RNA sequence: CGCAAGACGGACCAGAGCGAAAGCAUUUGCCAAGAAUGUUUUCAUUAAUCAAGAACGAAAGUCGGAGGUUCGAAGACGAUCAGAUACCGUCGUAGUUCCGACCAUAAACGAUGCCGACCGGCGAUGCGGCGGCGUUAUUCCCAUGACCCGCCGGGCAGCUUCCGGGAAACCAAAGUCUUUGGGUUCCGGGGGGAGUAUGGUUGCAAAGCUGAAACUUAAAGGAAUUGACGGAAGGGCACCACC
């Protein structure tokens, strides 16, 4: 991610953390997340710096391939919004998901039927995905953390600050995410915008479900 | 945060900071070259001036004090000189 | 429960795809303090960022009790 | 924390680093100490001078611009007061009150805040008989105070 | 044998004590 | 003061509030800024005028509390006791 | 063991409060910790306010209110069920319930 | 509708403020006092805590006046009751109020000595100061108020956290303690006997301050858990319950 050419940011995908809204973080402010900030604004909300956004995603990334296996990386999400995002991540990059509902005990329980004992978690949202966290502090787990402003940062081993709230910005990231574990590996080139759409990864709320049904013909 | 620059802490955080707690104590106040628009003379004003600073040969009286910095009266302009 | 398939609109239908996407907005809405973050990288000037007149009388918190 | 009170107040004057003079103040330290005689025989205190001096004079520290502080100034020529004038201020404002205190025995408040100012005057005298800038002869008795101005 | 009357009690029989000591004075 | 004959001719004794209005004035959260003034007319009648006054919550006022100074209080109540004075 | 944090009342950097008499009772509690409850309240309900309005000398008008800040001893509110028991969890809760 | 007297200061009134604590709430004036903030003012170690000694010290209570509205120890009754010198009710003296003099005690409690340093996060509030888009008033600009968004200090607090501690309940102090030493005052040593006897001392008195022993005893006690129990709160079931 640093002081190299190859990894920087490029201009499309800025214009896909804008469109997204990855630069609205939310009214209130972590005190360990005081260094992924620039300035508030008018109506108080706060606006993350996308560079260290990007910063955050390449380091994260980079966590991601050392994994050999990648059949033990969990790919979290409770909240609504990342259970379609990380379903197609594991899809892209033979992770293992976790979308919805995180029985407790999966990682401590070695009698359970969803025991899974991972190498390396990914998680949308600390708060919404507080379990995971905990019990990743009884089987020594990596965290990687998708945090909002004020997104807790108790055991998040890297925070890839974003707006993790909004629909668009969750999907984007984790398409984000998945293109550059991709690119590292050598799955894709560089040079090619890639072929999958950050659309596909984006929560689809049932009135636009219900949006596609009627409006084929 | 455990890692904090001590030594060197960014202008926006030590002007933030109480003036006795800055990591090199540093006063909050400054000297006004207040002049009035009636008279000639450039009058030496503390920022924090708590007395009457007249004109000498009196055109107007300049300041009036307060809690904190003086009201400068409606009429003079003011120049914060440094060294 | 958890049947072969699953269940050809979570599988078959969840590879649904627009034309473009939702992020090729052709005027991105911006305020002046992300333009001036963007200023302070190399995307100093986009031809897409339409920034609006900043909003005034800071009037957000939700009034006490 | 405060002598007489549970106030741990932190209203103290902060000094600049810099020692040295600044560019701007063309009054040499004679003409300081001249401006300093005229508000000494005027008949202000170091403190009253020293306030009179950095408002209207633009003169932060004598003890920068001169040598030496403004009592040891008033001091050297002897415009200084015989008693000190922190001591001096303490006595008056002990006169003052027990003047209220002759007509107003109800009020207990007052008797409790003249007994606090009493061990504030008799802790400086204790201090200043140590440093001889007062006889060992001298006590504050509050029969013999009201000549003391 | 609530404290406060324990005490009444004792504080009774107390002047109960400086009435037989009262006589020899 | 007179009956003519089937008119019982009236005069003005005094002005006062409906106990359910002044109650539903009192709410918790502000200030009650109370003044009285005793007065003469032009004519010999003298009156003891009271007011009632309520600091008011501000359109955009997010704290809870509207209460005044002490000091802004009697500023208030000296106004008012200087208008009753003033206008009676 | 010490029950509430706040020792019942509301009282911090006082040390005394003016007491106040129960209404149900009459027993001398501090104002602060006696449970006050403000009442706006109908002077008539919902039987009369049709009876009353139809035999009103005017055309729209409205009903007074009585306003009565009752005050109540915490023995005079608990017996009048004002205020329950609650769990050792939702004691600590202090919003008024809904 | 008035008149008189004496209490008392509702609602506003807050986990708000002030005070060393006890305490303090109509208006206005006078009187001295005070913390906090502001300070490129002054003195220059003057300090922290404290045997002796001292000031203030709720309520009740005592002595001599003044006043006596309400309330009400004692007492007189009227009920309840087996009894009821009590709870309930009607009267009701001392007292409650004011003045001068005592008394010096309260679960006088944060049951938490004072001073100082350090170690988390959060949004509030009160006081002062400083800065910042905007709205409103004195409209005629200012500059001041009223909101608004921050920061700093000082205060009463609150929430939150595996800082850490603790027997735990809990505590940003009750932490920084076997990795034991920042300064200093008071004070505890199983339960009773006993805050008793005795001596001194203060008090007009009531009593307060200091204060044992014989003897007796295997526990008394703290916090938490489970159960049973309630003349506590809520929910649920049953024609061996009701409708």
């Amino acid at each position: 991610s640093g002081a190299l050419d190859v990894l920087q940011m490029k201009e499309e995908d800025v214009l896909k953390f804008l469109a997204a809204g990855t630069h609205l973080g939310g009214t209130n402010l972590d005190f360990q997340m005081e260094q992924y900030i620039y300035k508030r604004k008018s109506d108080g909300i706060y606006i993350i710096n996308l560079k260290r956004t990007w910063e955050k995603l390449l380091l994260a990334a980079r966590a991601i391939v050392a994994i050999e296996n990648p059949a033990d990386v969990s790919v979290i999400s409770s909240r609504n919004t990342g259970q379609r995002a990380v379903l197609k991540f594991a899809a892209a990059t033979g992770a293992t998901p976790i979308a919805g509902r995180f029985t407790p005990g999966t990682f401590t329980n070695q009698i359970q039927a969803a025991f899974r004992e991972p190498r390396l978690l990914v998680v949308t949202d600390p708060q919404a995905d507080h379990q995971p966290l905990m019990e990743a502090s009884y089987v020594n787990l990596p965290t990687i953390a998708l945090c909002n402003t004020d997104s807790p940062l108790h055991y998040v081993d890297i925070a890839i600050p974003c707006n993790n709230k909004g629909a668009h910005s969750v999907g984007l990231m984790w398409w984000m995410l998945a293109q550059e574990v991709l690119r590292m590996r050598g799955t894709i080139s560089r040079e090619h915008p890639w072929e999958v759409m950050p659309d596909l990864y984006f929560y689809r709320d049932p009135e636009e479900i219900e949006k596609e049904e009627q409006a084929a013909a | 945060p455990l890692a904090k620059d001590l030594l060197h802490p960014s202008p926006e955080e030590e002007k933030r900071k109480h003036k006795k707690k800055r990591l090199v104590q540093s006063p909050n106040s400054y000297f006004m070259d207040v002049k009035c628009p009636g008279c000639y003379k450039i009058t030496t004003v503390f920022s924090h001036a708590q007395t009457v600073v007249l004109c000498v040969g009196c055109s107007t009286v300049l300041c009036q004090p307060t809690g904190g910095k003086a009201r400068l009266t409606e009429g003079c302009s003011f120049r914060r000189k440094q060294h | 429960i958890s049947i072969k398939l699953q269940e050809e609109e979570r599988e078959r239908r969840d590879n649904y795809v627009p034309e473009v996407s939702a992020l090729d907005q052709e005027i991105i809405e911006v305020d002046p303090d992300t333009k001036e973050m963007l200023k302070l990288l190399d995307f100093g000037s986009l031809s897409n960022l339409q920034v609006t007149q900043p909003t005034v009388g800071m009037n957000f918190k939700t009034p006490r009790g | 924390g405060r002598m007489h009170a549970p106030g741990k107040g932190l209203s103290q004057s902060a000094l600049p680093y810099r020692r040295s003079v600044p560019t701007w103040l063309k009054l040499t330290s004679d003409d300081v100490k001249e401006q300093i005689y005229k508000l000494a025989k005027k008949g202000l205190t170091p403190s009253q001078i020293g306030v009179i001096l950095r408002d209207s004079h633009g003169v932060a520290q004598v003890r920068f611009v001169t040598g030496n502080k403004i009592l040891r100034i008033l001091k050297s020529k002897g415009l200084a007061p015989d008693l000190p004038e922190d001591l001096y201020h303490l006595i008056k404002k002990a006169v003052a009150v027990r003047k209220h205190l002759e007509r107003n025995r109800k009020d207990k408040d007052a008797k409790f805040r003249l007994i606090l100012i009493e061990s504030r005057i008799h802790r400086l005298a204790r201090y200043y008989k140590t440093k001889r800038v007062l006889p060992p002869n001298w006590k504050y008795e509050s029969s013999t105070a009201s000549a003391l101005v | 044998m609530r404290a406060k009357w324990r005490k009444k009690r004792m504080r009774r029989l107390k002047r109960k004590r400086r009435k037989m000591r009262q006589r020899s004075k | 003061e007179d009956v003519q004959g089937k008119n019982c001719l009236t005069n003005f004794h005094g002005m006062d509030l409906t106990r359910d209005k002044m109650c539903s004035m009192v709410k918790k959260w502000q200030t009650m800024i109370e003044a009285h003034v005793d007065v003469k007319t032009t004519d010999g009648y003298l009156l003891r005028l009271f007011c009632v006054g309520f600091t008011k919550k501000r359109n955009n006022q997010i704290r809870k509390t509207s209460y005044a100074q002490h000091q802004q209080v009697r500023q208030i109540r000296k106004k008012m006791m200087e208008i009753m004075t003033r206008e009676v | 063991t010490k029950k509430r944090r706040n020792n019942g009342r509301a009282k911090k950097g006082r040390g005394h409060v003016q007491p106040i008499r129960c209404t149900n009772c009459a027993c001398c509690v501090p104002k602060d910790k006696a449970i006050k409850k403000f009442v706006i309240r109908n002077i008539v309900e919902a039987a009369a306010v049709r009876d009353i309005s139809e035999v009103s000398v005017f055309d729209a008008y409205v009903l007074p209110k009585l306003y009565v800040k009752l005050h109540y001893c915490v023995s005079c509110a608990i017996h009048s069920k004002v205020v329950r028991n609650r769990s050792r969890e939702a004691r600590k809760d202090r919003t008024p319930p809904p």
